[PDB]
């Protein structure tokens, strides 16, 4: 599922126009909010849309999540992924849009 | 509430893989056609492709023919398929892959199938091509029923979840491309992770339910596709080496054919017989191989990365555990959905269908869904040539649908929420209609209980109360799935044989039966409020 | 926070069936003894008896003897019980039933004044107020009670137990309770595995969902030995509401049937409790379910008697019948299995004790569902063990005085451990989240409902490592009030119990108890395993260590 | 599980001293509240304790509950159970404390 880090969120609204479940909306104060974190499919569309990495994906503790998180920053030609393990160690993985696997 | 009447030539319900290609193909055929897509979410990412794709699975290498594809499809499921649908899909698989490249999908070399892709943005590129073609799109708009006039579909009703609007959309022809149905059974992890599943949790059978309510015929709901995927995160396995049980034995070697159904069946046996869990044996791959895997999964199923980080799993040292999903009602990887003719016309005049919502042809994949959208829209374009949207819809019929759509919003007496009824339904189906908890096995006595329990859920729908238009969407997802579930139970009750292992496990009739080499179809009778089963004979494809 | 130091002679942890009778019996022996019960909830209704009970299920009806009781209890384990414990319970069952009558329990009597038998070893009662009656008798004996007070650890001086630590959930108070002897009567453990209906109905289960293994965990942390955690009792009960079946089966004499109407127990040589459950699982797996108790054809008066009986001990079933339009005279009653529980009443898991119910720690005694070795105990057997334990504890305290002095650093250490998540500003998980995580691990890898109770070595090895990772994350829990602090300690305790369960299941390489201990990779019973598998917790290594204890013939 | 009918509750607190799970407490305004309805065992101790029948037991919809409810009135020598089905039909059953079954 995902969490919105409201202190980082700049209220741009971009994450509210991507979700296949319509789960994200902009509150009156401008911040984004998820309707119900239990309904998230973990498609990461919102994570990649946020320009300030205020959205992070994490695995529900109820199914074994231990606090690792995934954030994503879109560049002109790539997605830079920031993976933070459960002890805070960060790994940065850049995947060029034209890179094929 | 503002009621808006819209007019279009071609109305497409659902802007996913099949609906986008249908709309693009329509504009390519006739630039002057008015084409409107009604999409529940946001077309840039909506549907099964939201997370990206691992590969383009279905196209033909040099020397392969549609006949080769038909035989593969029969080997991957059974001999009882709609050969005419499979063959006509096969003729266009390669053309559909070429269009994806034209639209901007990154592709590189290393036969033809040996390509490297980045599927991360497959849906955005498809959506961008759709809008560039001049297609009009109503996003965040939920279709709720077809507009019927004299047994002919001439449009659809829909409501917005971002504005206080109800749409009466008149059209010369309608194409259903809503995908299949998930969320009928309990998922692998109910509650906190209830939408961590293989199929889209936002494809909730709307197309099936609108079809059934309008009188259209469905087929083969007893064939419930179950996905074998990485445990808990439900990530693809194609990316990731052989299958092993917990003893390290390559248990597939015990079976003659290594087909998708066989891999699931074999894995269930290993677990049931005390040799699980089962895994993909990634042990021994290189450090660079691990990095490649991480980059690929980030582009189509990122949750697995978090599982590996949390559980200290390095695939070169620890194999990847796999298991089966809930059963889904789909016509992409399975063969459940609308009954259509070779031109993808449903049993209702004016209504066509394409993609995971159409039954009879399993192993469709993205290219196959795109191809079906083209076939359907080509047929619809020929059908609308003569006519015009001059149909007059009585205000009373409009008011009737409005009352039905918004009923729980005005229900001060309601006592249940959509979420409560959804869970109740999923429990019934899991326990009495062959869910995970029964290892997918069904028997007559439990199915008869499921039939009666679903009717009692249906009775309680009128006791649902919602507070906003988003919760109203959830109500309609539940209304739709209850009807689909009632059809599934009737299909499962009727086929007294086991034709598809795992996907249709009739434990009380465990053998395949030559007397059952026919299609089991259903129709919803709105007068008696009952599902009616129709038998359709199998026909060899012989075009002349 | 108020740190309250209390001195007592006999400290009883848990004011349930065994704890109440232990306390009453103490005051019978010596009215001047200071006896104190620490009770997590409200003694008037606390523990497994909260809803009432369907009958007294351990009573020696005419012709029955303690020796024949033992012979019957032995059968399920193929003789692997602590016969000394069972026999000494058997000698007191009828006394305990008479005590319940003296306290005010209505027990049906015939014209001669004999209790009315319901089965071979059960008698008919109105059990709705069994716990209030026991609690009233306890308070009338002069026993002191701290309600809404959660025990967290024993006080140990060297290797001797001399009290316990507890915290209130209604006052900002922490208790240091010094005692000459302690009796652990906390019951067993539920909530280690996933229940039948996780989420909305997660506490609809057979065993009390509020008995979460505190006694097992306190004993393990203090160095005491546990026994036979691999024998996990599973209840065959009415589906979803988890209601008793004895009232329908024993009271009406109805048979178990599959959905075809066949009496499937006739296919099995022995119609025992574990086989009734095993046979039901087979019927369902092989496509002949659901299974039911066949009430079809009973009279309208019998239906009324059933409704009144179930209202008095499991009222939820009445609501299911009304919602689903079930009249038992027309529709049979669907049955199914529960989660596995770690219990010493209906099962034989718990503390390892001597015949006097002394644990392996000096100063610590135990009684009831927390004590292993002797299944088929029931409410009278638990009461009997309470008496045996307290009698021995009183003899032991005769010499000593409450002159033991605890060191302030030790008190401070427990306070820091007990209140840690309340002060954890940086915490990121809730007790509920971790509880669900643990239940998933156990359900999937240690033989829960989802695997039809089956376990294998490979899955158990995974469970061992996953539980260790959960324990590492306990330090990341935060709680916001004392009620949620109690829930944190329930999780902490259950994790330790689960780790022990896994080790026991790993160690016993045979299948001795069908359903309750299904090692599918060792599917046969093995005479070389006719011995007890015990465990202790090593605090230096943070690991559970297995100890084998030989079976000893009991000769009185 | 159970629900507190706040319009009926008189804020007496009696229901807060029986629950084996410590689930019921008195809020600032005196009325009873359940900490988490998912943690209820359906033992009915609170239902019986409430002198004005402001506590009713019902089965969770998520497991098939359809709205039937149970309330209970303690008398000097009995419990009077009030059973209302999902359509509002009411059945009242008194079980005398000294009455034994079968
Ligand atoms: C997780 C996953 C991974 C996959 N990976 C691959 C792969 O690597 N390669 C491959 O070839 N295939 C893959 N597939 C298969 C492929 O994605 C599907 O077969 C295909 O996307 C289905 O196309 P569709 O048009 O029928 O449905 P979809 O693409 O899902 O589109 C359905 C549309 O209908 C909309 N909708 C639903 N209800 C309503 C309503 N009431 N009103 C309006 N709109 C509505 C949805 O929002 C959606 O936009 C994958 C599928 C899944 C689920
Ligand atoms: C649903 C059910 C129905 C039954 N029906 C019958 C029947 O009809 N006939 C029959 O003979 N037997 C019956 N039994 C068995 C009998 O009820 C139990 O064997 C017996 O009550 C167990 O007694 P106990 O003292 O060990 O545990 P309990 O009576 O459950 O008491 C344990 C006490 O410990 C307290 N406690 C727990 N943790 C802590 C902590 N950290 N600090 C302080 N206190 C704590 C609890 O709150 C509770 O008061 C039934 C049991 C159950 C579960
Ligand atoms: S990860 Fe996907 S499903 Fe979840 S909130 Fe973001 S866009 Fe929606
Ligand atoms: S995209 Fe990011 S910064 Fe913009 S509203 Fe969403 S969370 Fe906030
Ligand atoms: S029914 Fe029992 S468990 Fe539920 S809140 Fe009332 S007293 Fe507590
Ligand atoms: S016992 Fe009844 S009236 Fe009294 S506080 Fe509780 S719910 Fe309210
Ligand atoms: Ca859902
Ligand atoms: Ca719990
Ligand atoms: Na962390
Ligand atoms: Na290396
Ligand atoms: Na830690």
């Amino acid at each position: 599922t995902i969490r919105i880090i409201e202190e980082i969120c700049i209220g741009c609204g971009l994450c509210t126009k991507v979700c296949p479940g319509n789960l994200l909306y902009q509150r009156e104060d401008g911040k984004s909010e998820i309707m119900d974190k239990r309904d998230c499919w973990d498609c990461a569309a919102c994570v990649k849309e946020c320009p300030v990495n205020a959205i992070e994906m994490y695995l529900q503790p109820e199914i074994g999540g231990r606090g690792s998180t995934l954030k994503a920053k879109k560049t002109d030609d790539s997605i830079v992924w920031i993976i933070t393990d459960n002890n805070g160690e960060e790994e940065v993985i850049e995947v060029k849009n034209k890179k094929t696997f | 509430m503002d009621v808006k009447k819209i007019f279009t030539d071609i109305l497409i319900i659902g802007g996913g893989a099949a609906g986008c290609q249908a709309a693009i193909r329509a504009k390519e055929i006739d630039k002057n056609l008015d084409v409107l897509i009604v999409e529940k979410a946001n077309i840039i990412r909506s549907g099964c492709l939201a997370a990206g794709v691992n590969a383009i699975n279905a196209y033909l290498n040099e020397g392969e023919t549609p006949e080769s594809y038909v035989e593969y499809v029969k080997k991957e499921s059974s001999g009882l398929i709609r050969e005419d649908l499979t063959y006509t899909i096969g003729k266009r698989l390669n053309k559909m892959a070429k269009k994806l490249e034209e639209y901007g999908l990154p592709i590189q070399k290393d036969g033809k199938r040996s390509i490297k892709i980045n599927g991360e943005s497959i849906k955005p590129i498809l959506a961008e091509a759709t809008l560039k073609a001049g297609v009009k799109v109503l996003n965040n708009t939920i279709a709720t029923n077809y507009i019927l006039k004299d047994e002919t579909v001439c449009g659809a009703y829909a409501f917005s979840i971002k504005e206080n609007k109800f749409y009466v959309i008149m059209a010369k022809a309608v194409i259903c491309t809503t995908g299949g149905a998930s969320g009928i059974y309990k998922p692998n992890n109910p509650g906190a992770a209830r939408h961590k599943m293989w199929y889209s949790p936002f494809n909730t059978g709307a197309g099936f339910a609108m079809g059934l309510r309008a009188g259209a015929e469905m087929t083969t709901f007893e064939m419930r596709f179950i996905a074998l995927r990485v445990k808990d995160v439900i990530s693809p396995t194609g990316t990731i080496v052989s299958q092993i049980n917990a003893l390290g034995e390559k248990y597939m070697e015990k079976y003659e054919n290594n087909t998708t159904p066989m891999r699931l069946y074999a894995t269930l046996i290993e677990n049931l017989e005390g040799r699980g869990p089962c895994y993909l044996d990634t042990r021994g791959i290189s450090d660079e191989d691990v990095q490649k895997l991480k980059e690929a999964y980030l582009s189509m199923s990122p949750g697995i990365i978090l599982k590996w980080k949390d559980e200290k799993i390095n695939p070169k040292n620890t194999p990847i555990e796999i298991c089966g999903s809930e059963p889904y009602i789909v016509g992409g990887h399975g063969q459940a959905g609308y009954w259509v003719d070779i031109n993808r016309k449903t049993t209702l005049e004016g209504l066509y269908a394409a993609g995971d919502v159409v039954g009879g042809s399993p192993k469709k994949y993205v290219t196959g869904c795109m191809a079906e959208g083209e076939i359907a829209v080509e047929a619809a374009i020929e059908y609308i040539k003569s006519m015009e949207n001059d149909i007059e819809i009585d205000e009373q019929e409009i008011a009737k649908e409005i009352d039905r759509v918004f009923y729980p919003l005005n229900n001060k007496k309601g006592e249940f929420s959509p979420d409560e009824i959804e869970e109740r339904m999923q429990k019934v189906m899991d326990e009495y209609a062959g869910g995970i908890s029964s290892y997918y096995r069904v028997n007559e006595s439990k199915l008869l209980i499921a039939r009666e329990l679903l009717k009692a859920i249906e009775e309680d729908l009128s006791k649902i109360k919602v507070r906003n238009r988003y919760e109203l969407m959830k109500y309609h997802e539940v209304v739709d799935r209850i009807l689909v579930a009632r059809a599934v139970v009737e299909h499962l009750l009727y086929r007294k044989e086991t034709r598809w292992k795992c996907y249709q496990e009739r434990v009380d009739y465990p053998e395949i039966d030559d007397n059952w080499f026919k299609f089991i179809n259903s129709k919803y009778n709105s007068q008696t409020n009952d599902i009616e089963i129709i038998e359709r004979e199998y026909e060899k494809f012989n075009p002349v």
